[PDB]
């Protein structure tokens, strides 16, 4: 995990760095779920625009993570499903971490009966 | 011996009323007619949990037949079941547990979006039956075994204005949420399944491969959906107290998320989405319009949802 | 076709192995032999996970017989069996669902503290067999439906070394936990269900009327306390990591309760209390010394449980 | 509710005039569970000894609450069941409120089956 390989003065520095360089981006860290079955790849940083929205994220994650449009997907930020139709910003305000940083959790959608 | 049957199950109800919530409304849940798309493991608990709690009408839809592997894990088939239909065999065996039961089964295909439409006339009729069964019942509980499979069931039920209890199993989580119906005078609507993700629905099954995705689960998941599902009927079925999102049987979650690993549950909720695949506003306008017309388009199409729902605009923004 | 069908059953199991979690140790939970102490509405939900998950040695103790309002709660009864011997149909109707199952059905009873003994021998033969089923056994399910009941399996268990998943109901929550047991080389004992408040079990029942307590559960409560058992059960006979309480299968809580009105689940431990009328070493020394002599007198007498186990000094100490 | 029915405040105060007075008794708020079936009273406040021990204080909650000894309880401090060998103060220090006061729930123990 980003922040079992990093202290919280080392993670609220590039957090700050990141806001002070580029006030229009969002510190993000997504990754997959720990007991999930699905792709995940390194990139867990990410530097999204505040005007995105949570679907707009989750196409990224699903792309960049080279996951097939057959299978879907649910994020987590702070034990908790955030409406897609929302702003990275407006969630951002409401679930950042005392690091700076916004962690997102993914995992693949339960389909089975 | 069915009188003095029917009785002894009659007071056990009663008496949870009678001694411990007077204002209980049992016979809300007892005349709710129960349509359960799927007759696997969900549905063979879900049903039991059902009886239980009294529901006397209960219809499965299943098209399938009971498999060796069956028995074990889905709890209304016998050995001696294997290879026999199973819908109505779901049917057969909750008369045998309470033969006052008006239950049915009817063996019917659902049809899957993004699956090649093989005979047009035959699946055109499917779909009206299926409408139908949605329409002349109360609750819709989607337990089927695919992304696809529920998107038909969610449309249709939200055209029909039905409360629609989807469950879903993973390895070991599980999913139980309340579909959200639309209100004109409220401005606030819960979400569906599938608010939560900006892909349309398509075939998952026809390329699956061991590869992909295998689909066996803890056993536990399927006992715990199912038991919450019918809990988070009783208590939706009850009127709510004045101030607050309770009854007099707890809260009426709009999602309900547990994990086994951890023994956790979460209880979440989220607004309908307006790009949604399957309850956009724009899609619900597709159908009311053309009706069949534009589901048959759908189905062979799911690309062709994603243009109709709006998430191909908001996917070519960030595209550019 | 009971080999393709077992093979069918077998594959499944060993693909969550296979493709899921290779460390998973399948065979363990498999040559587990289980000793369900009630074949109530616990019982059959328990059972029916148990075979689920490839367990093929379950033995039922029950001396009751099928009521009619019975099968709508308990999953292996039907409308025809009301009147017969629960124990003994309740392994019948998990061979109709698997027939390779190794189930059997033992219509005991099993002495109960503060109620008096009314045939000396044949309570003691009913202890000693009790005991020998306990002795045989690897893993014991305590799902019987009092206070009472649950005191002398526990000490039994106890005293045979045998891993206890105790399970109880409310009206709208319940409990699952693991009972301790005693371990020379570590001085850290978990509590068993009776550690936790400061009265020997008594007669609950004799007494009882309406007024007193109905018996009425939701349904949700029983599938979702024996699915937990169950999933406590596999996780806790598969190996821990090195340094953590977790296995491959996850977390192994010592005690677990839920409440339906709020959707929650709490997972608590507690240790071992000395003082307490099951587990507390002295009442343990006197079963060592005395065996039946003592336990006849714990039995009629619950008063004199707590001389023995120190409840008495803590109270006395209180009283002055 | 205690709390229901008065201000942290107010509550904050008698907790403080508890101590100073009494640095040997412990503010014990002790009511049933919401949905448990078991007897009550209007006695929720308790000035216990730090010495007497949780089982102890059991005793002492059925006692004044008249019930009987068939039927058991469990007694719950921030959704936690305290160990019955454990001293009051031991458990004053680590779930008290920062009212002042250590609320205790009880409720019937669950026994079907
Ligand atoms: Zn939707
Ligand atoms: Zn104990």
């Amino acid at each position: 995990t980003f922040k079992s390989e990093y202290p919280f003065e080392k993670r609220k520095a590039e957090s700050e760095r990141i806001a002070d360089r580029f006030p229009n981006r969002i510190p993000v860290i997504c990754e997959k779920a720990e007991k999930s079955d699905i792709p995940e790849i390194d990139k867990r940083k990410y530097l999204v625009p505040a005007d995105l929205t949570v679907g707009q994220f989750v196409y990224v994650i699903r792309k960049r993570i080279m996951l097939p449009p057959e299978k879907a997907i649910f994020i987590f930020v702070n034990d908790t499903l955030p409406p897609t139709a929302a702003l990275m910003s407006a969630i951002y305000q409401e679930h950042k971490d005392k690091d700076g940083f916004l962690y997102v959790t993914y995992s693949g959608e339960n389909t089975f009966g | 011996m069915l009188k003095i049957a029917d009785q002894s199950v009659d007071l056990n109800l009663k008496l949870m009323k009678w001694r411990i919530l007077p204002d209980l409304n049992l016979d809300i849940i007892k005349n709710t007619k129960v349509l359960l798309l799927g007759a696997g493991t969900l549905g063979c608990y879900v049903s039991r949990a059902l009886i239980a709690w009294g529901v006397r009408k209960i219809t499965f839809v299943d098209n399938g037949t009971v498999s060796y592997s069956n028995p074990v894990r889905q709890a209304l088939y016998n050995f001696e079941d294997c290879g026999k239909p199973k819908a109505e065999l779901a049917a057969a065996s909750l008369k045998r547990i309470f033969p006052l039961m008006d239950a049915t089964g009817v063996k019917l295909s659902i049809p899957m979006i993004g699956h090649k439409l093989v005979n047009e006339e035959a699946q055109h009729k499917d779909f009206d039956r299926l409408r139908a069964l949605i329409k002349e019942h109360d609750i819709i509980f989607l337990l089927v075994d695919s992304r696809e499979s529920r998107w038909l069931p969610s449309l249709l039920s939200n055209i029909e204005n039905k409360t629609v209890i989807n469950a879903a199993l993973g390895f070991d989580s599980y999913l139980v949420m309340r579909h959200g119906n639309r209100d004109e005078q409220s401005s606030k609507q819960l979400g569906c399944y599938f608010c939560h993700d900006v892909v349309a629905p398509t075939d998952s099954l026809t390329d699956r491969t061991l590869d992909q995705m295998c689909t066996v689960t803890r056993p536990g998941v399927a006992m715990m959906a199912s038991s919450l599902a019918v809990e988070l009927m009783t208590s939706l079925l009850q009127t709510k107290y004045s101030g607050s999102e309770t009854t007099v049987l707890g809260d009426i979650p709009h999602q309900i998320r547990g994990f086994l690993h951890n023994f956790s549950i979460l209880k979440l909720e989220t607004p309908a989405y307006e790009h949604c695949p399957a309850c956009s506003p724009k899609v619900i306008e597709a159908f009311t319009d053309l009706g069949w017309e534009f589901v048959k388009k759908a189905l062979e199409h799911p690309l062709y949802l994603e243009e109709i729902s709006g998430l191909s605009v908001i996917k070519q923004e960030v595209e550019r």
